[PDB]
């Protein structure tokens, strides 16, 4: 029986070894996964972010520049209505 | 620690010629008899438990003889055997403590995803303040754990609650009943993640003196959380006001880990290309549109 | 000591009758009233009135001694949200205990919609007591109260 | 005999291990479920944006339209 | 007359279209600004909640360690023993 | 003007040979007329015109013989030569009050601006891309009615933008809102556009063409509108009273948000550096614990 | 009827001629001023985000990182027991 | 003629409200919310399925009978709950009605072929 002990712990321990050290790769590559990777979460999304506000809004000068435009080419062909 | 108590509690005792001793020599026998018995069926521990509680509640009163005064001895008293006891009594090996104590852990892990808008809590913690009480509410759950006596630990309930309270009341500005109440002191558990928080509990449940639970101000904080838990393990999408549809759809094709990062970081680069479409476009219009005005100004202004 | 509960459908006043009975928050009261020599204190759970959680009440009243059900009377809803409330309580809540139903928000009674007569004829044909109260005129309230305190040995 | 001490050990550590990773784990799912709800609702302003911009896009297209009727118009 | 009023009523007829343009312009600007503070809105707080779940992990942090501090030192006060 | 548009009619009567003076010189005459009138009243402006109307429609017919199958499109043509000339004149007569309830539209809506669909239960769900991609022609064809002076291509205006407004419905319920589309647009111009369909509007585009049911529905939603209250909204006074108190607002949200961003900086600058100093603060203990064994 | 009519003619338009004024001013102020607030809103907002997400990592890898410095000391103090 | 009335005149005939066939008909919203400023017509119907239906029904020829111009032929539509004896007299108190079944298109065609040879 005693022997029989022997092989079954053997069993446990190599088995369990290979998944621990299984395991500390797993760990400590993933740490490595999320540290890159919300970088470049970060790193994105702020210079994406700057990309919105310092753009979407960049037509708005226009939201207002075509209807002066518009106001003043329909004034256009008032210029020359008198004439 | 196991060794410190027994200076502080003596300091305490120190001032009785009379009835100190009484009771202490008393107390340490059965005790001495505890460490023995710790083999026995736990709800036989709880059971001698209980009864020297109450046993020492009436036997002083038969020779030594006010009840006034009582809810500031019971801390005292459980504190000193709390000390050497609770690395026999936490979480018994005997027990499924530990297996619910994770069954729960793994229950709230998966809540990540909950708003106020499914329980519609009456707060609001974008004031600073607001949160910081917030913040604290949940460092007093947390910290729920770290107490090894529960009179330390049934304060951290209160205390937690208190906070709770609090941001409940600065947010608002009228007081909260319990419509404005359970639905917070869940987002805070719901937000805690508690430790080794079914263990705590039932240490609690089983070892503390029932009267500061039932009189005191303790009794209806301990209650009305587990009762927020209990019912967060049994929960409904028609009692969060959702379909079964929602209700399966954030557990059910999510969880896979890892993945949400991923997908979040093809999405990110699908939009900045958007962004840099769209601005350039109107760039096209930034000039395509100006020689129109000045095109029908110039081209026209001759005759 | 006393132990009391207090259930109710939500906004209802759940919240304000017993506010007004401002420094912290509205939690349970551990309020001291006499009208003998002897002294009673009372235990009182504040209950969801939010309808989803109306599911657990069992262990907010479990040991407890006494009992409230609040019903609005300008929601008739409230008061049958009441009514089911009573039918629990007789069955599964420890029968020892002792009932009082009230209607409120008796300062807009302009827009009351449930009936006085009716509402007592519901109370007195389970043998409750039924004297409907007020919180912002405040009323009944302390009289209710000695009504509520006749009754524990 | 030594063998079960040392596979005790052989346990324990790795259940320690475990929690680091474990912990690691609920993080990124949200940091990552933060993140979601912040793509989601950028990708939301962004497309408004475009909206506009067809929409005035196709409205000075319509205005040359409008001065050419009119000019026509008037000479 | 009818220099001194058809004319002038003309006048006003355009001054008042022109009102009615810059007035038209504003509010879709403005409501423009209420929309982009919306969609701000509703994100800044999910921008608050990272931010204090991530003081929370702190405190508890800073909390364990003051609790480690303490066990090494009880626990070297158990080895100075003979 | 007077030049071009009377070489592009003189070019289109002659195709006839027969009827091509009739109409010329008649036209003449009324126009006379109607701009003899230009001084005239408003309500006394219509008439003589309609009355031309009627008229010509009546004069034509019987002693003329001529297949109406075409005439469908002769609706058409006839209006643009005289709302040409007559735009100047007769759009927002300064005897009438269209500018001034064209302010009165104006100014509503503006103050309206608060108020959503799904209280008014529109069949519309805006939150697909789709149904608001059309959503926002829906908006800008009711617009441009006003940018061209005709009602022909105004009545196409109208038309048009009845029509790109149930698909909302047909992608959202899927089933084949007036007060929704309008109520967000703001038109400009309003009331002296609607008198100016209503006075020269051809009647009968109003009772067989679907221009007609298009317009006749409108009117209606706009007449709701116009005193539109609470009832219509079955909503009560207590709350809408503080809605009538004013909810402006406007720069205040960024003005708000702008506050609290800096507290959040000082929030999160408030904790990498402590969290910089436990890093020093921590590892003091490991090497702490490190040399004072290492002596043994 | 004249002398009626024209004082309130170059009422409409001199009150309405002001009122242009204050939409005119107004206009082009609150425009100056949101141009402004996407600026101070975008410049510190990623400001913001981009330390956070990456600044609220440090205290992820110290709640990861003390866990094995705890081993190292409570293996530490094993080599300890066999010193005695 | 211009009629004034979801899936009743669909039967029959991308736009829900109007549909030339002249048959010139439009549709009424199913809101019970901006009921008035109904009228503009030379022909009219009324629509029930639920007794509310009916009820509106009522009211609703009571709002027509009274209003309008003196000349237009009305027309009602079954689409149980109520006995048709019931509805059958109170149409006959008040003087062309029938129901209706469009799935199988019942009496789809005829109601119309039948408001049209009534209107003079």
């Amino acid at each position: 029986e005693t022997r029989d002990q022997v092989k079954k712990l053997q069993l446990m321990l190599r088995q369990a070894n290979d998944q621990l050290e299984k395991t500390m790769k797993d760990k400590q590559e993933l740490e490595d996964f999320i540290k890159q990777s919300s970088e470049d979460s970060s790193h994105q999304i702020s210079a994406l972010v700057l990309r919105a506000q310092a753009s979407e809004i960049l037509l708005e000068e226009l939201q207002q520049g075509l209807s002066q435009a518009k106001r003043d080419v329909q004034e256009q062909m008032a210029v020359l209505m008198q004439s | 620690e196991t060794d410190r108590v027994s200076k502080e509690f003596i300091e305490f005792l120190k001032t009785f010629h009379k009835t100190g001793q009484e009771i202490y020599k008393q107390t340490k026998l059965f005790l001495e008899g505890m460490h023995y018995k710790r083999d026995l069926s736990i709800e036989e521990q709880s059971e001698c438990a209980q009864d020297f509680y109450h046993n020492v509640a009436e036997r002083m009163q038969t020779r030594g003889k006010p009840p006034e005064r009582v809810e500031k001895i019971m801390d005292q008293i459980e504190k000193y055997i709390m000390t050497r006891l609770y690395k026999y009594v936490f979480c018994p090996e005997t027990t499924d403590d530990e297996k619910k104590d994770l069954a729960i852990q793994k229950r709230i892990r998966a809540l990540r995803w909950v708003t106020p808008q499914m329980l519609c809590v009456p707060v609001n913690e974008d004031i600073p303040e607001v949160s910081d009480m917030v913040v604290k509410a949940i460092t007093d759950i947390i910290e729920m754990d770290s107490k090894r006596v529960p009179r330390d630990k049934l304060a951290c309930i209160t205390k937690c609650s208190k906070h709770i309270f609090n941001a409940i009341k600065i947010t608002k500005n009228e007081p909260a009943s319990a419509d404005d109440f359970l639905p917070t002191l869940i987002y805070i558990v719901l937000k805690g993640n508690p430790p080794r928080l079914q263990s705590n509990i039932q240490y609690i449940t089983r070892f503390c003196n029932p009267s500061r639970l039932m009189t005191g101000e303790d009794g209806y904080y301990f209650t009305n959380l587990c009762c927020a838990v209990a019912f967060i393990e049994k929960l409904d999408a028609q009692s969060l006001n959702l379909s079964q549809e929602d209700f399966d759809r954030y557990m059910s094709g999510q969880t896979s880990p890892r993945k949400q990062m991923y997908k979040n970081l093809d999405l990110l680069s699908q939009l900045n290309e958007r962004q840099e479409r769209i601005m350039n476009e109107a760039k096209k219009l930034e000039k395509d549109l100006i020689d129109w005005t000045d095109g029908i100004a110039r081209e026209v202004q001759d005759i | 000591q006393f132990k009391l509960v207090l259930l109710g459908e939500s906004a209802v006043g759940k919240s304000s009758l017993v506010l007004r009975f401002s420094t912290i928050g509205a939690a349970f009261l551990t309020q001291t009233v006499c009208l003998d020599d002897t002294t009673v204190k009372f235990e009182i759970w504040d209950t969801a009135g939010q309808e989803r959680y109306h599911s657990l009440a069992p262990m907010y009243y479990r040991g407890a001694q006494a009992a409230i059900v609040v019903y609005d009377i300008t929601n008739e809803e409230s008061f049958a949200r009441a009514k089911n409330w009573v039918k629990e309580l007789q069955r599964q809540a420890s029968p020892n205990i002792v009932i009082a139903l009230s209607g409120n928000k008796a300062d807009l009674a302009n827009k009351r919609a449930v009936d006085f007569q009716e509402a007592q004829s519901y109370a007195d044909d389970n043998s409750l007591l039924f004297m409907e109260t007020s919180a912002k005129t405040s009323m009944n309230v302390n009289e209710i109260f000695m009504a509520i305190a006749k009754k524990l040995p």
